[PDB]
C-alpha cells in the first residue's frame, strides 16, 4: 500500500563504535556495535499522485549529510528531478542564532517537507533495528536447531 | 465600466486576425520546408 | 487401463477447470466487496461526523 | 443590525479560517482559487459576495439568521453544505448543483421538501428539528410513495443517500419511532434493527433485497441502452434520428393524406419501417467499420507507447552512464586538488566536457530517430485506414444513401398510383351525384382532385424536399466522420510537436547544467593558484 | 450607508471583471510569443536537418 518497493542502507565500516549517538549506537546482531553511512529508497508511482509532488526516490547519506531525492519524470520529459537538499535545518538543528539567514522557515511548505521526511527516515531507523532483531532470532533459530523427521 | 471595457476590446480584433495570419503563415512555412527537406532524403534515397 | 487412465485424467482437468473457475469468481466477488466496503466506511465516516 | 458579507468582510473570514487551521500567511489569496469557506457566526442575514466560486468544495454558514436560498444555480460543484439553524422555510434555488453531497437544514422553518431530484447523488441530508408535517414527504425522495395516490414519479431520485435525520419534526413527536421505521422500509445499523421488526417489514410489499435486484438489473439496462447511444452516435448516423419524424416536417404529406386517410396511413408505416430496418442495417455496418477503426486507433496509442517507453530506456541509461563519469570525474577532481595538479585535472575537465558535447550530439541524434519511426507510424496508419476503414465507411454511407433514395422513389411511384386511382374514382362518382350536404371535406376531396396536375407537382415537391434533406443528413453525417477523424490526426501530430519541444528543452537544460557544472569545477580548480603568488 | 454597500460592491465586481477583460490581449500576446519562438525554431531546425542530411 505504502508504495515504498525498494529499500536499503549503505554500510561502511571507516569509523570506530562513535560512543555518542543512540540511534547510531545500533546493537547489531553480527558483531554488536557499528556504524552508519546512507539510505536509499525507491516508490510505487500512484496514478494519481502527482509525480512531481510524489517522491519515487530517496537518498539520506550521512557522509555528505544531504538526501539525494529523485522525482519522477512528467508526460514528456527527459530531465530526471534529482534534487539533492541539506539535511542542516531537518531534525531542529537548524541555528536560530545566526541573524541574517533568510528566515522562509516560517513557510509552512519547509514545515510539511521536514515533517515528512524526519517521519520517513525515523520510520526507517525503527524498522531496520527492529529487522536487525527479527533476522537475529532467525538465523540463530536455524543455525542451533537439528533435524527433525515427520 | 462597459464603455471603457468595449474600448479595451476594440484593438483585440485586429490583433487576432494577425495572428491568424501568421499562424496561417507559420503552417506554410512548416509545410514548404518538409517538402524541400522530404525530396532532399528521396534523391539520396534514389542515389542510394 | 489404458482408457480408464484417460478417463480419469480427463476427470482431472475438468476438476482443474471447475476450481479455477471457482477461485476466479470468488476472487472476483471479494474484489467487488472490498470495494463495496471501502464505500461503506467512506460513508460511515460521513454519517459519524454528521452526526457529531 | 442586518449586515452583508462583503469582500473586507470576505478577507476577514478568510484570515479567521486560515488562523483556525494554520494556513499560509498569504495576503494575495487569489479569489479565482477557493475551495473551502467557513462563515462561524457571522449573525449573517443574507448570502452574497460570492461569484466566482464554481470550484467550491467546502462551506459553511451555520449560526447565522438567513431566511432565504436562491441563485445557487452558478455554483454546482459544492461538496460540503452546512445551513441549518436558520430562518430557513422553503428550499430553492439549488437545482443545478449535482455534486454536493453534504446538505444540512436541521432547525428551520422547512415543511415542504423539493428541489433534490437533480442532486440524486447527495448522502447526507439533515432536515430534522422542523415544522414537517407528514412522514409521507420523505418518502418521495426515496422511490416509495404511500399506497393509494397516484404517483408519476416511476424513477427513483436517491439511492446512496444514507445520512438523513429528520428526528424532532412535528409528527415525529407522534406514535413513538414508528414513522422512523416507516420511511426507512421506504428508505447504518439502526436499519437492521428495524428491518427486524415484525410489523416493520410485514406491513410494506416493495422491500430492500428485492429492490437491490431491481436496481442492479435497471442499472445494466441502463448501461447497455448507454453503450448503444455511444455506437449508434460513434456510427455517425445519429442525424438521421429525424427522417422518421421528417413527415411531422411535411406538411403536403399532412395536406394530401386527406383524399384516403386509411392507406395513406398504411403506405407511410410500411415507408417508415422499411426506411427504419434498412438504415439500421446502414449504422450496424458504419458501426463495424467505427469499431475496427477505433481498435486501429488505439492500437496507434499503444505501439507510440512501446516506442517511447523503449526510446526513454535508451536515454535513462546512457544519462545513468554520463553520471556514472561525473560522479568518476568529481571524485578525481577532489582527489587531485587535494593533490593540486591543476594541469591535468583541467585536461581530464576539456575531455569530461567534449564527452558532454558528444552526450548533446546523440541525444539530438535520437531525438531525430524518434521523429523518423513517429511519422513513418502516422502516415502508415492514415494510409491503411483510408484504405480499408475510411472506404468501407464511404461504400457504405453511398449504399445507405442510394438505398433511402430507393425507397423515396418506390413511396413517391405508390403515391402516384394512389392519386391517379382516386381522381378516376372522382371522375366517375361526380356524374351520378351532385348534391350531398355540401360536405365541407368532400368539397376539399373535390377541389384537390380536380387540380390533378396540382397534386402531383405537390407529391413531387414532397419526394424532393424528402430526398434533399435525407441526403443532407447523409453528408452531415459524413462530414461529421470527416471532421472527428480529422481531429484525432491533428491532435496526435500537434501533441507530438510539443512532447518534442519538451524534451528537447529537457535535453537543452541538462547539457547547460552539465557544462555549468563543469565550468564552476574547473574556475574553482583555477582560482585555487591565485594564492601562491 | 446600503445605497453606498451595493455601489462599492459594484465597483469591485467592475476592478474584478474589467482586468478579466484586459486579459485576452494579454494571453494572446504571451502566445504567439510561444508560436513565434516555436515556429523559429522549427524553420531552424528544418535547415538544420536539411545540412545534416
Amino acid at each position: 500500500d505504502d508504495r515504498v518497493i525498494y529499500r536499503s542502507i549503505r554500510f561502511d565500516n571507516k569509523r570506530a563504535p562513535s560512543s555518542q549517538n543512540n540511534d547510531k549506537v545500533f546493537q547489531d546482531n553480527h558483531v554488536g556495535d557499528v556504524q552508519i553511512t546512507k539510505m536509499t529508497q525507491k516508490f510505487e508511482k500512484n496514478p494519481h499522485y502527482p509525480a512531481n509532488e510524489q517522491i519515487q526516490k530517496m537518498v539520506i547519506d550521512l557522509i555528505k549529510d544531504k538526501v539525494i531525492v529523485y522525482y519522477h519524470m512528467n508526460d514528456g520529459e527527459i530531465t530526471p528531478i534529482v534534487k539533492i537538499y541539506p539535511r542542516d535545518s531537518m531534525h531542529g538543528f537548524a541555528k536560530l542564532n545566526e541573524p541574517g539567514g533568510d528566515n522562509k522557515i516560517d513557510d509552512p511548505l519547509v514545515q510539511l517537507e521536514n515533517t515528512k521526511m524526519v517521519n520517513l527516515e525515523k520510520d526507517c531507523l525503527n524498522q531496520l533495528k527492529q529487522q536487525e532483531k527479527i533476522a537475529r532470532d532467525d538465523e540463530k533459530t536455524i543455525r542451533e536447531g537439528e533435524i527433525r523427521l515427520e | 465600466h462597459l464603455a471603457k471595457k468595449d474600448k479595451l476590446d476594440k484593438e483585440l480584433q485586429k490583433l487576432e486576425d494577425d495572428f491568424a495570419k501568421l499562424k496561417q503563415d507559420h503552417a506554410n512555412d512548416e509545410t514548404k520546408l518538409k517538402t524541400n527537406k522530404r525530396q532532399q532524403q528521396n534523391s539520396l534515397a534514389d542515389n542510394i | 487401463v489404458q482408457e480408464e487412465k484417460k478417463d480419469h485424467q480427463s476427470l482431472l482437468k475438468i476438476q482443474q477447470k471447475k476450481f479455477d473457475e471457482l477461485i476466479n469468481n470468488l476472487i472476483i466477488k471479494y474484489e467487488e466487496r472490498l470495494a463495496k466496503l471501502k464505500e461503506d466506511l467512506e460513508l460511515k465516516l460521513k454519517v459519524e461526523i454528521h452526526e457529531l | 443590525d442586518p449586515r452583508v458579507i462583503n469582500e473586507q468582510l470576505i478577507l476577514d473570514a478568510v484570515k479567521q479560517f486560515n488562523q483556525e487551521n494554520n494556513k499560509i500567511t498569504t495576503e494575495n489569496i487569489i479569489l479565482q482559487q477557493l475551495r473551502q469557506l467557513q462563515l462561524s457566526f457571522k449573525n449573517i442575514l443574507k448570502i452574497q459576495h460570492l461569484q466566482g466560486l464554481e470550484r467550491l468544495e467546502k462551506l459553511q454558514l451555520d449560526n447565522n439568521i438567513i431566511e432565504k436560498i436562491e441563485n445557487i444555480d452558478h455554483l454546482v460543484n459544492l461538496k460540503w453544505l452546512d445551513l441549518s439553524f436558520n430562518c430557513i422555510k422553503k428550499i430553492e434555488g439549488l437545482d443545478k448543483l449535482k455534486e454536493l453531497t453534504d446538505l444540512s437544514l436541521f432547525n428551520n422553518y422547512i415543511e415542504k421538501i423539493e428541489g433534490l431530484h437533480n442532486n440524486t447523488k447527495l448522502n447526507v441530508f439533515s432536515i430534522g428539528n422542523n415544522r414537517l408535517k407528514s412522514y409521507e414527504e420523505i418518502t418521495l425522495y426515496f422511490g416509495y410513495k404511500p399506497r393509494g395516490e397516484e404517483g408519476t414519479n416511476d424513477r427513483p431520485e436517491f439511492k446512496r443517500l444514507q445520512v438523513l435525520n429528520v428526528s424532532g419534526n412535528p409528527f415525529t413527536k407522534d406514535k413513538e419511532n414508528e414513522y422512523k421505521n416507516h420511511i426507512i422500509c421506504a428508505i447504518e445499523g439502526d436499519r437492521q434493527l428495524i428491518r427486524q421488526d415484525e410489523q416493520i417489514s410485514n406491513s410494506y410489499n416493495f422491500t430492500t433485497t428485492d429492490y437491490y435486484q431491481q436496481m442492479q438489473a435497471q442499472e445494466q439496462k441502463e448501461e447497455m441502452d448507454r453503450q448503444t447511444l455511444k455506437k449508434k452516435k460513434d456510427a455517425r448516423m445519429d442525424i438521421l434520428d429525424n427522417l422518421k419524424d421528417e413527415y411531422l416536417k411535411i406538411e403536403d404529406l399532412q395536406r394530401v393524406k386527406i383524399i384516403k386517410p386509411n392507406q395513406i396511413n398504411e403506405e407511410i408505416e410500411k415507408y417508415c419501417g422499411k426506411i427504419n430496418d434498412h438504415v439500421v442495417e446502414m449504422q450496424a455496418a458504419v458501426i463495424q467499420k467505427h469499431q475496427l477503426i477505433l481498435q486501429e486507433m488505439s492500437k496507434t496509442e499503444v505501439s507510440y507507447k512501446e516506442q517511447e517507453a523503449l526510446h526513454e530506456k535508451e536515454t535513462l541509461q546512457i544519462l545513468k552512464e554520463f553520471e556514472h563519469e561525473k560522479k568518476v570525474e568529481f571524485r578525481n577532481w577532489e582527489k587531485e586538488a587535494a593533490n593540486g595538479d591543476a594541469k591535468k585535472e583541467e585536461s581530464r575537465l576539456k575531455t569530461l566536457l567534449q564527452k558532454t558535447t558528444s552526450l548533446k550530439n546523440k541525444l539530438m541524434d535520437i531525438e531525430i530517430q524518434l521523429v523518423e519511426e513517429l511519422e513513418a507510424i502516422f502516415t502508415d496508419y492514415d494510409t491503411k485506414k483510408k484504405e480499408t476503414a475510411w472506404k468501407d465507411i464511404e461504400e457504405i454511407i453511398v449504399l445507405g444513401q442510394k438505398k433511402i433514395e430507393e425507397e423515396n422513389v418506390k413511396f413517391y411511384s405508390n403515391l402516384n398510383v394512389i392519386k391517379n386511382k382516386e381522381e378516376a374514382n372522382y371522375n366517375s362518382t361526380q356524374q351520378q351525384q351532385l348534391e350531398e350536404e355540401n360536405n365541407e371535406e368532400d368539397d376539399e376531396k373535390a377541389s384537390l382532385l380536380e387540380n390533378k396536375e396540382q397534386l402531383a407537382q405537390m407529391i413531387g415537391n414532397i419526394k424532393e424536399t424528402l430526398i434533399d434533406s435525407h441526403t443532407k443528413i447523409i453528408l452531415s453525417a459524413q462530414m461529421e466522420l470527416q471532421k472527428d477523424l480529422a481531429e484525432y490526426a491533428k491532435q496526435q501530430k500537434n501533441k507530438m510537436y510539443e512532447r518534442n519541444r519538451k524534451n528537447i528543452s529537457q535535453i537543452i537544460a541538462q547539457i547547460d547544467a552539465y557544462q555549468t557544472e563543469i565550468n564552476e569545477k574547473l574556475k574553482q580548480g583555477d582560482d585555487e593558484s591565485d594564492h601562491e603568488n | 450607508k446600503e445605497a453606498r454597500a451595493e455601489e462599492g460592491t459594484q465597483q469591485r465586481m467592475y476592478e474584478f471583471e474589467q482586468k478579466q477583460l484586459k486579459e485576452k490581449i494579454n494571453n494572446l500576446k504571451q502566445k504567439t510569443d510561444t508560436e513565434n519562438m516555436v515556429h523559429e525554431q522549427l524553420r531552424n531546425f528544418l535547415i538544420e536537418k536539411e545540412d545534416q542530411i
